[PDB]
RNA sequence: CGGAGCCAGCGAGACCUUGGCCGAGAGGUCUUGGAAACUCCGUCGUGCUGGGGAUAGAGCAUUGUAAUUAUUGCUCUUCAACGAGGAAUUCCUAGUAAGCGCAAGUCAUCAGCUUGCGUUGAUUACGUCCCUGCCCUUUGUACACACCGC
């Protein structure tokens, strides 16, 4: 849905062919793009926001989407799977591209810089990965495991320490300088990690 | 299968069987002469 | 001021060989040529001429063909080896292009001191043709760096191949002395009297 | 002595003149079998 | 038994996972 | 209609055997 | 159709979804109560979420990423008896 | 017979040359077993195979 | 991921398996691979060949490309039917067609349906493709109007289904292309005509190519799939061969 | 002699040739001073061209 | 600790060419010069002096590599290409190599079949592979 | 136990697996020295990690690696990346993690492929 | 709520004359609803 | 051209074979069980030349079959057309073009042909409607804003 928060209003909606659930969303910087993800179809649906009509499906993912954004500046559209990959889709233009980046593992969240130039994907291991989108290599990590807290559940028959119940970020966002990425999870932590050093500047109880 | 199977698993299974359907001893005598 | 990160000496139960623990020091072109000294004369051709990373052999296996530019990132000699295998007996056969370029650049140390990568950036950069004609008659128009580097590849590759397609010189020999003819920038080389025929088309309908 | 299957057709004038004879008709009753949308 | 092989968990987890001529098989 | 057919712009030659078939007819 | 869901509808069509029983349908398990104790040791995942309720019911598009967690002492059971145990994937 | 491909195979003696094998290309065929066949190609060497 | 795949070939299986005691109890609509698409998504159709193509298979190829609006060609260098399939089900194809030849004569035409089948075999036969024709010209891409004649026996209704999905719902009631499927003891003519509405009839002109395709297996699953349940398998041995008909 | 000039936009719409490119360019020399220009292979922003006339002003090549 | 396995396979081979020609108490059959190696080939060896000792360390080198060997595999072994057949080496000049290696005791008769490296050779092969690394 | 730590590397249908133990810097492929890895031309391939990261991290192992499958090209990027892999994965198991995290960061921002498998898996470039 | 409690990962809380206060509300106080129509619905 | 080094993946309805001995080879005989391309070192060297192997002669053998019949291989000698292809023309965007071998003939088609499998692996473009061709629109109808206005 649409909502014009300057009068208050949902002037559109916006739907699959068979009521498809959505769990992320992106919407172009200019404004006239909509997409959607899902954990049971595979594919990203595209409207027009002026129209409302399905443009067309982005296919090529083979897990659920996780995560969607587009770039603020470039208007590239990153997405990442289940699939253990992140794609990058040049949808708009005379010709689409797509470029698929492999991760060592499910991609968990995903943010892009303010300049529009690297992605960093948070992944189930408890890695932070940065990567360069135009060259579409990797350029920084940030381990992420052992700066987490997790507690013990009252209900749990094993140790908080042996525990793996949530030791990855399921949120990341990077800072508007550039230079920091706040991170949170299934857990009780939230840390701000600083992106060209690599290393935790602080975490929040 | 404990608590049963569903129609799919149930139409599978038929399918499958269906295919389906269509001490001297022990000891050995060494050094014999 | 010293900073000290091994205090024993290395020796493995696999004996290397010594030139082995030469290269760990510095990456080298068959742990041959260096590239520290590598500079693109040329001001327009820096970002399309790259020597920055240096490699061991041209074999890398990337992934340049899917995005437009990405062949500029591609290492230089790498991009001469690919255009070294053509005419169909050669396609595909890419260890001989490596042993030929390896071959060329002993072959042109051989005959002038100077470094055999620079020879090969130096003529890169004279044989790119600035200027060019499309067919409207023609008319002149300036043409893209890429499209300057991917000419003077394909250029001096075809004059080399050509020049030793039924001759008793070797293909090495013959693409050394195409390279060293173009860096000196001598009308010898047939990639020169390419690209100053071009011009002068274009010069001719400016 | 028999053959095990049908021999391949032959495209004759003939079969061409009765096929665009079928055809012509049902451009005539404009007779479509066309999928439609739902 | 092409399809067992086809569809095989790799997940599937079962705790048995777990574990002179003559001369010869005389002294053996 | 036989301008606009030319598979009976004119085909290269070999593509049609109506000229075999009605020999054989005759006979 | 609605009047299906009048007899389609069974207590057992629901144990069916209990995650220790799709675990044992997937082979996961030799048995429920194997099952039962594997899900209360932690080595059960259903998608990113580490799952220790046996109660839990797997709706359909979660049932196909019911799967060890990357650690446990069981995947590693498993992997080493193929021979395939890559301790890069540290699993 | 003389070489068998699975329901392919290769038959001599029944005919001298390609030329009378071409009058019986796509003929029915049996075997003493009852197997039913069908005369597919001329082999060009040899001849009548 | 295998693990999704496996499950819905036994869900497909059950649900055509079903279908087929249903249809035999009315015995005594749109397919159920068709039904949720039927007039409401585009096919997206990929257009391949066997390794190594000769340049008419090529040509051949390209005219078939033709045939359906939304064909794409694609150049089979090394690539393996489950790498083929996969591939296309990523990315969002729904017919895959592939043809073989034999000295740069095409004799085989298959349709596999994505993402489960059906998987259609067909020969070609009298193939005359358009470079065969001297000054022909360009062809007109718009949607044509679709002429499925003689389908009468419900294989017929399957094959007519099968062929009828490869192009797009709702052509413009004046569109000048309509693409003929004829069916005449088993050998469907293919043919490709642009038509004039004349003030006292219609005028036709032939676009080409021509061939005959006479279906010889069904299966239930994708082309990748060798084991996949026969639906329908045509008999050349038994002694009613020579005349027996089935569409 | 010969300048150098770097492109900072691509043209679009206008109507050139196949395979040439109207770009705008800017001289290094002088940051400001600017001429349209006629390019023949693949060009992008921030690419230095090698003018050898710096006086010519580019005109739509059909 | 040294073994062949620690060295080139040329080097050793060209080494142990040498040692046997060297040596001068390998037998050598008399038509050498008349024979081609495989009737794939066009022409006999160049090395005509010792292309036969050659062949004799490169067959006792593949002994070395695996346990038992004979003249069947040799002859694969030692085959190539000519459509193309894939013919095998000539059967006579592999059979008297592996009778002369034995009569040095490089190599000897194995059980079950083929020539197993003899103990003594096994020695002699390791002496000459420390040799080319010294 | 002896502690150690084994890896797979691959390429096409070229298959690597190494084992990496405690020991004494011997190095090995196909159980010869790394050093007759053939072909010789690309033999500084197989040498890339090993001079990335400096023969100082070598002296405290042994590295075996058997491949098997694919060409020679394809074998001499399995044996590379799988003696990578078993590198990093020998310094988590058995050496402190900021050694791994350096090694990882000094294999990725060299050639990537060292660390993650290079599949060309097929693109229908053409939408449609 | 029944079948979400069961097939739910994280915790699910159970669902919930004299004139009646609005605690909730589609657009501001200050907003006339006048305002929210554009001219071509005028 | 001669040596030497070596790496695949498909495939299972007596005949196969590991091994020994003869023969230069082709191929014989006596017994057991049921990949090329490519890389390294050498010879040759711009000469229709150590490129090419058609035609022809002489021999050593295999296979049936009953003939001095062909069949399929091997050895030597003989040593041609072919010097990169006219007017025109077909195709083609990444594991792609192209090179290389191997396997199976699984109801249509295919028999050195059909299909599959793996090995090696690029140049160029990935922009434009300027030309050609094929289409779409010229009652916003389209839910806010903005833009547009026969
Ligand atoms: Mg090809
Ligand atoms: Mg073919």
């Amino acid at each position: 849905r649409a909502w014009d928060l300057i009068r208050y209003r949902n002037f559109r909606t916006f739907t699959g062919t068979e009521r498809i659930q959505f769990n992320c969303l992106a919407v172009d910087p200019s404004g006239e793009v909509v997409c959607a993800g899902s954990l049971d179809n595979f594919d990203i649906h595209v409207w027009s926001v002026q129209t409302g009509q399905l443009l067309d499906a982005l296919s090529g993912h083979e897990g659920p989407v996780s995560c969607l954004s587009f770039s603020q500046e470039n208007s590239v559209l990153a997405s990442a799977s289940w699939d253990k990959t992140i794609r990058i889709w040049s949808i708009f233009g005379r010709s689409q591209q797509v470029e698929p980046i492999e991760v060592y593992s499910d991609v968990l969240a995903l943010s892009m810089r303010p300049d529009g130039k690297e992605v960093a994907v948070s992944t189930l291991k408890g890695q932070i990965s940065i990567f360069n989108i135009e060259d579409a290599k990797q350029v920084g990590n940030i381990d992420c495991r052992k700066d987490i807290i997790s507690g013990r559940f009252n209900q749990d028959r094993f140790t908080a320490k042996n525990s793996e119940r949530s030791k990855f970020f399921t949120t990341i966002h990077y800072s508007f300088d550039g230079m920091a990425i706040v991170a949170g999870g299934n857990n009780n932590s939230i840390c701000l990690y600083d992106v060209p050093n690599e290393v935790l500047l602080k975490r929040f109880i | 299968n404990p608590y049963g199977l569903n129609e799919v698993d149930d139409f599978a299974s038929k399918r499958e069987k269906v295919l389906l359907g269509q001490e001297d001893e022990d000891e050995e005598e060494v050094l014999a002469m | 001021f010293e900073v000290v990160e091994e205090f024993t000496p290395v020796v493995l139960a696999t004996p290397i060989p010594e030139e082995v623990q030469q290269a760990q020091t510095e990456i080298k072109l068959f742990n041959k040529w260096s590239f520290e000294e590598v500079e693109v004369k040329d001001a327009s051709l820096v970002d399309y001429v790259q020597v920055r990373q240096p490699i061991f052999v041209a074999h890398t296996a990337g992934r340049y063909a899917n995005k437009r530019f990405r062949k500029a990132q591609c290492p230089i000699i790498e991009r001469l080896t690919n255009s070294l295998m053509m005419n169909g007996r050669n396609n595909g056969k890419k260890l001989k292009a490596v042993r030929i370029i390896k071959h060329t650049l002993d072959i042109i140390n051989v005959l002038t001191d100077q470094n055999p990568i620079q020879v090969v950036v130096d003529a890169i950069t004279n044989t790119g043709p600035r200027e060019d004609t499309t067919r409207v008659r023609r008319q002149a128009v300036d043409v893209s760096p890429l499209r300057r580097v991917n000419q003077a590849i394909a250029l001096l590759t075809i004059g080399a191949r050509e020049a030793a397609f039924r001759n008793i010189k070797t293909i090495a020999e013959t693409l050394a002395e195409e390279l060293i003819n173009a860096a000196k920038g001598s009308s010898t080389s047939y990639a020169i009297k390419k690209k100053d025929e071009l011009e002068r088309v274009a010069k001719s309908n400016r | 002595f028999d053959r095990t299957a049908k021999p391949v057709p032959v495209i004759t004038s003939e079969v061409t003149e009765s096929l665009e004879d079928m055809i012509r008709r049902r451009i005539q009753d404009s007779n479509f079998d066309d999928l439609q949308r739902r | 038994l092409r399809e067992k092989a086809k569809e095989r968990n790799p997940d599937e987890y079962y705790h048995a996972m777990h574990s002179s001529m003559d001369q010869v098989k005389l002294l053996k | 209609r036989e301008e606009f057919n030319p598979f009976e712009a004119v085909g290269k030659p070999g593509i049609s055997k109506q000229i075999g078939e009605e020999q054989r007819k005759r006979a | 159709k609605i009047s299906d869901l009048e007899n389609k509808v069974t207590v057992s069509a629901i144990c069916r979804r209990r995650l220790p029983v799709i675990m044992h349908r997937l082979k996961m398990a030799e048995t429920i109560q194997d099952a039962v104790k594997f899900i209360e040791q932690g080595h059960v995942r259903v998608g990113p979420n580490l799952i220790n309720d046996p109660a839990y019911l797997v709706t359909r598009n979660m049932e196909d990423y019911v799967t060890w967690v990357d650690n446990s002492k069981i995947k590693k059971t498993l992997l080493r008896y193929r021979n395939q145990i890559d301790d890069f994937d540290f699993s | 017979p003389y070489k068998i491909f699975k329901n392919t195979a290769f038959i001599k003696d029944m005919f001298s040359s390609a030329m009378e094998v071409a009058r019986f290309e796509g003929a029915q065929i049996k075997t003493v077993s009852g197997i039913r066949g069908e005369i597919k190609r001329a082999l060009s060497k040899p001849e009548g195979h | 991921m295998l693990r999704r795949q496996a499950r819905e070939r036994r869900e497909y299986l059950y649900r055509k398996a079903q279908e087929l005691q249903d249809s035999q109890l009315q015995q005594k609509q749109v397919d159920d691979e068709y039904a949720a698409t039927s007039g409401i998504m585009d096919p997206r159709i990929i257009v391949t060949t066997s390794r190594d193509p000769s340049t008419r298979l090529s040509q051949f190829a390209k005219e078939i490309k033709l045939l359906f609006p939304n064909a794409v060609r694609l150049n089979r260098g090394n690539y393996v039917m489950p790498n083929l399939v996969d591939a296309c089900k990523k990315s969002g194809t729904t017919d895959l067609v592939v043809l073989h030849e034999h000295r740069g004569v095409p004799t085989s035409l298959t349709i596999s349906h994505f993402p489960h089948g059906p998987t259609a075999q067909f020969s070609l036969h009298n193939v005359v493709m358009r470079h065969d024709i001297i000054n022909a010209g360009n062809q007109s891409e718009v949607n044509p109007h679709l002429i499925f004649d003689n389908f009468t026996t419900a294989l017929g209704k399957r094959v007519v289904c099968i062929l009828k999905h490869l192009f797009n719902a709702g052509p413009k009631k004046d569109s000048e292309r309509v693409i003929t499927f004829a069916n005449r003891g088993d050998f469907i003519s293919v043919r490709q005509h642009v038509y004039v509405r004349t003030r006292e009839g219609v005028e036709i002109a032939e676009v080409g190519p021509r061939f005959e395709m006479r279906l010889f297996e069904l299966r239930l699953g994708t082309l990748e799939n060798k084991d996949a349940d026969v639906e329908w398998q045509l008999r050349r041995f038994i002694r009613t061969a020579n005349k027996k008909d089935y569409l | 002699p010969v300048t150098l000039a770097k492109v900072i936009k691509v043209l679009g719409r206008t109507g050139s040739r196949g395979g040439v490119t109207q770009v705008r360019v800017e001289f290094l020399e002088d940051t400001s001073r600017t001429i349209v220009r006629n390019v023949k292979g693949p060009v992008r922003e921030n690419d230095i061209l090698v003018l050898m006339e710096s006086e010519r002003e580019a005109r739509r090549l059909r | 600790g040294v073994s062949v396995r620690d060295v080139a396979a040329q080097d050793f081979i060209n080494a142990y060419a040498s040692f046997l020609q060297r040596q001068g108490k390998l037998e050598v059959p008399g038509y050498v010069d008349i024979v081609k190696t495989s009737s794939g080939n066009e022409m006999p060896p160049q090395d005509a002096e010792g292309w036969f000792y050659k062949r004799a360390a490169s067959v006792a080198r593949h002994i070395y590599m695996r346990k038992q060997v004979g003249v069947g595999k040799l002859n694969k072994l030692y085959g190539g290409a000519k459509p193309y057949k894939h013919i095998d080496a000539s059967g006579s000049i592999n059979r008297k190599v592996l009778q002369a290696l034995e009569k040095i005791g490089i190599v000897e008769i194995s059980p079950k079949g083929g020539r197993r490296i003899s103990e003594n050779g096994q020695r002699d092969l390791d002496r000459i592979a420390a040799q080319t690394l010294e | 136990a002896v502690p150690s730590v084994q890896t797979f590397g691959k390429k096409k249908s070229a298959t690597a697996v190494a084992h990496v133990k405690a020991g004494k810097g011997l190095i090995k492929v196909n159980g010869s020295p790394i050093t007759l890895v053939e072909p010789e031309i690309l033999r500084f391939k197989v040498y890339e990690p090993l001079l990335l990261v400096g023969l100082d991290k070598f002296s405290n192992i042994d590295i075996r690696v058997r491949v098997t499958g694919g060409g020679h090209v394809s074998q001499v990027y399995a044996i590379r990346q799988a003696i990578a892999k078993g590198l990093v994965a020998y310094h988590q198991k058995y050496v402190d993690e900021q050694s791994k995290n350096e090694l990882k960061k000094a294999f990725t921002s060299y050639d990537r492929t060292l660390l993650i498998a290079d599949s060309r898996r097929p693109e229908p470039k053409k939408f449609g | 709520y029944k079948l979400d409690v069961l097939s739910s990962v994280h915790f699910v809380p159970k669902p919930a004359e004299t004139p009646t206060i609005s605690m909730e509300d589609a657009q501001p106080l200050y907003m006339s609803n006048a305002s929210s129509l554009a001219p071509q619905e005028i």
